[PDB]
Formats: structure tokens, sequence, C-alpha cells
């Protein structure tokens, strides 16, 4: 049996900025025990359907995991645009495979703010599909060097979520796990 | 020195068009979100557009697909292209860098005026010298009472806005300390204590209201008497 409890339940999600991979292979995976294993309040698949997943083998299965705020759930789908998916992580436009997110207010807010979840705010350019960035060099926004110095137009490139329980949905955290299905030219290990 | 400067404007006629320009300097465009904001002649400001550093662009319902935002990185100036014009489209526009919530308009242009021929503020408050006012906006839980993307701005006659509190409470440098954001439900607050002569002027909240939705309240004008 495929191990997506220890992506789906994991104590700890990863910061979008620095979203996780998970490698599932070697192993029976039940799609559709996982769509009705919990209440999703998103679960879209893309070019494939998980009733029909359930009939097809891949060479590896890829879950990608991570937390932002409800409101930029939607930014989670090939074609979209916004800070998540321009520099964060950003589908392929051709994307096949699954989008899966649910509220975690529950696990992800606190009191006075959770600060520990951050994404990148300030980059010079758009990521790739898939890429991930964890650079944190201090940013130039204007013409004057800053020398790893913060100040006027030179910016730390990461913010805080600061997720707090009293937050409005759209505002509260969601964790999200994509999962991507992939074909090499290699025997099929997860059916 | 830091600038932004706007150029083009005029007259037009409904159906016409019209590029505005925003020179930079210092600021580098091409590396930072970068906006237009507009003001009908006696009416509130309406965030219109904004340009991500990446090239991503976004725009207000009232805009979306007759304007178009740009930028030519060898200039260093952000564009405005205005096409389908109507008659309430008139407005100073103004370019500013930031997107209005994170990171917050701090850095206005001088605007340049266009012819083409909700948050609750109270309209009017005033205080005496030395004393204090408190000026409310009241939103919803999904804007002002669902997280602390709370902006307020002050505006004196024929000036750009200047950023007063951006995220409920935060001054930027330089802002006296005796003007104070706080937030309590869906209403914020700005307090301004300490009045002098110098705070008439016209004060707005602003949110963001999720789905790249920005909001401006209607505006209070402050009275020293
Ligand atoms: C996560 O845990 C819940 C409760 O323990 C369980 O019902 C659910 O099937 C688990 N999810 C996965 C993907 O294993």
């Amino acid at each position: 049996l495929c191990p997506f409890g220890e992506v789906f339940n994991a104590t700890r999600f990863a910061s979008v900025y620095a979203w996780n991979r998970k490698r599932i292979s070697n192993c029976v995976a039940d799609y559709s025990v996982l769509y009705n294993s919990a209440s999703f309040s998103t679960f879209k698949c893309y070019g494939v359907s998980p009733t029909k997943l359930n009939d097809l083998c891949f060479t590896n299965v890829y879950a990608d995991s991570f937390v932002i705020r409800g409101d930029e759930v939607r930014q989670i789908a090939p074609g979209q645009t916004g800070k998540i998916a321009d520099y964060n992580y950003k589908l392929p436009d051709d994307f096949t495979g699954c989008v899966i997110a649910w509220n975690s207010n529950n696990l992800d807010s606190k009191v006075g703010g959770n600060y520990n979840y951050l994404y990148r705010l300030f980059r010079k350019s758009n990521l790739k599909p898939f890429e991930r960035d964890i650079s944190t060099e201090i940013y130039q926004a204007g013409s004057t060097p800053c020398n790893g110095v913060e100040g006027f137009n030179c910016y730390f490139p990461l913010q805080s979520y600061g997720f707090q329980p009293t937050n409005g949905v759209g505002y509260q955290p969601y964790r999200v796990v994509v999962l991507s299905f992939e074909l090499l030219h290699a025997p099929a290990t997860v059916c | 020195e830091v600038r932004l400067v706007e150029s083009g404007g005029g007259l037009i006629q409904p159906g016409g068009s019209l590029r505005l320009s925003c020179a930079a300097s210092e600021i580098t465009v091409s590396d930072n979100y970068m906006s237009w904001v507009r003001q009908a002649p006696g009416k509130g400001l309406e965030w219109v557009s904004v340009l991500y550093s990446g090239g991503s662009a976004f725009y207000a319902d009232s805009v979306k697909g007759r304007f178009t935002i740009s930028r030519d990185n060898s200039k260093n100036t952000l564009y405005l292209q205005m096409n389908s014009l109507r008659a309430e489209d008139t407005a100073v526009y103004y370019c500013a860098r930031g997107d209005g919530w994170e990171p917050p308009f701090d850095f206005w242009g001088q605007g340049t005026l266009v012819t083409v021929s909700a948050l609750t503020q109270p309209p009017s408050a005033s205080g005496s010298p030395g004393q204090s006012v408190r000026i409310s906006c009241t939103g919803t839980s999904s804007d002002v009472g669902g997280h602390n993307f709370v902006s307020w701005f002050q505006q004196h006659p024929g000036k750009a806005p200047k950023l007063m509190i951006y995220e409920v409470s935060k001054r930027p440098s330089g802002v006296p300390d005796r003007f104070s954001g706080s937030k309590s439900g869906n209403t914020a607050s700005l307090t301004v204590s300490g009045l002098q002569a110098e705070d008439e002027a016209d004060y707005y909240c602003s949110s963001y209201a999720g789905s790249n939705n920005l909001l401006f309240g209607g505006g209070t004008k402050l009275t020293v008497l």
C-alpha cells in the first residue's frame, strides 16, 4: 500500500516557497479511497479521473505538499498567475495530475500568529513549472546595491503568513497536495 | 533621488484612447510591484492595475479588457494604455510602487488628469488642536475583519496620497507616532492625536478583499477646529 498517509497526515507541512516533494513507488494506490478519505475542499484532477486512476500504472508518483492561504488555492492550477504561481509553486500549462486542498486552520494557525509558514514575495522573474527557489538574499528593488543590508528598496525576500485562528476563511491556512504521475521507460511500480 | 513622474493626459472623447507614462528614478520598475491608482474629481481613490516584477498583470473589474499595464525596462518607465474610454474613466491617474496591500503603496507619483467628456468611512470628522480624533473604516469579515492588510492614507489638496499606516498599525519611516492604526472586529480606526493645523486633510482606508480586489474607503475630511 502506497504511504499516502505519510504525506496527507504529516504533522508539519512545508512552506510553499520550500515545497516538499515525496516520491512514491513500488506500491498499490487506491485513489478512490484517497478521494473519499476525508472532506477535501479542493480535489481537482487534470486530464485524469480518480476513478480511472485506479486502472492505470505509473513509474513513480510525486506528491508535492505545502501550505498557502485559502485565497491562493486557485493559483495551484495550470495557467494561473499571482504571487504563489509566479514566485513559489508553478504548475505547467499541460499539467496532468490532481490538486487536493483542505482547510488547516486547526493545525497551522496560532493565537498571536504562526510565523513559521512563509512565501516568497520578491523575485526578479517567474518560476518555471516545478521549480523551487529557497534563496534568501536581500532583494534589490532599486538602483542602489544592498550588500546584504535591509532598508529602503532592500528587502528580505520571504514574508510570513502569520496565520491566526480568527483570520477569515480566505486567509486561513490550507494544506495542499499535488499528485504528479510519471511515465519513464522503466517498469511500472505504482498501480 | 527617488521619483515617480507621470506624463500623458488631457481630454478625450468616449471611445478614444490614451497612454500614460510613469518614469521612475532609483525605484527600478522591472523589479517592483507597480500600480496605477485613480481618483475622479472630488471623489475617492480606486485601484486600477498592478504589474508584477515577473510580468504578471492584474486589473480592477472596471477596467479589465480595456486597459493594459506595461513597462520598458531600458527607460525605467511604467505605462498605462487606456482603450475604449468612458466618461467614468475621468480621474487624476497616479502611479505608485506596491500592490496596495503586501507591499503597500509606499511611494507615489504626482498624478496626471485624464478627462473623458466596500469600506464605509464617515464623510467628515473634527477635533481640537493638541487633541485627538478617531477615523473609522468599516468593512466585512472578508476584508478588514479577515486579515491585517489594512492601510491608511493622508491626502492634502493637489497632492498625491501619502501612506500613513500599513498592516493595520505599522507606520512607515518618518510618519509621526501620533498617527496610530488599530482594528476591532470589522472596523479599522485611524487615531490622530496631538492634532495640528496641518492634519487638515482627507484620510482614506484601504483593504485587500480577496480575488485580487483592492478596496478603498470613501474618504473622511478632517477639520481641526
Ligand atoms: C489520514 O488520517 C485519517 C484519520 O487517522 C484517515 O481517515 C485517513 O485515511 C488518512 N489519510 C491517508 C491519505 O492515509
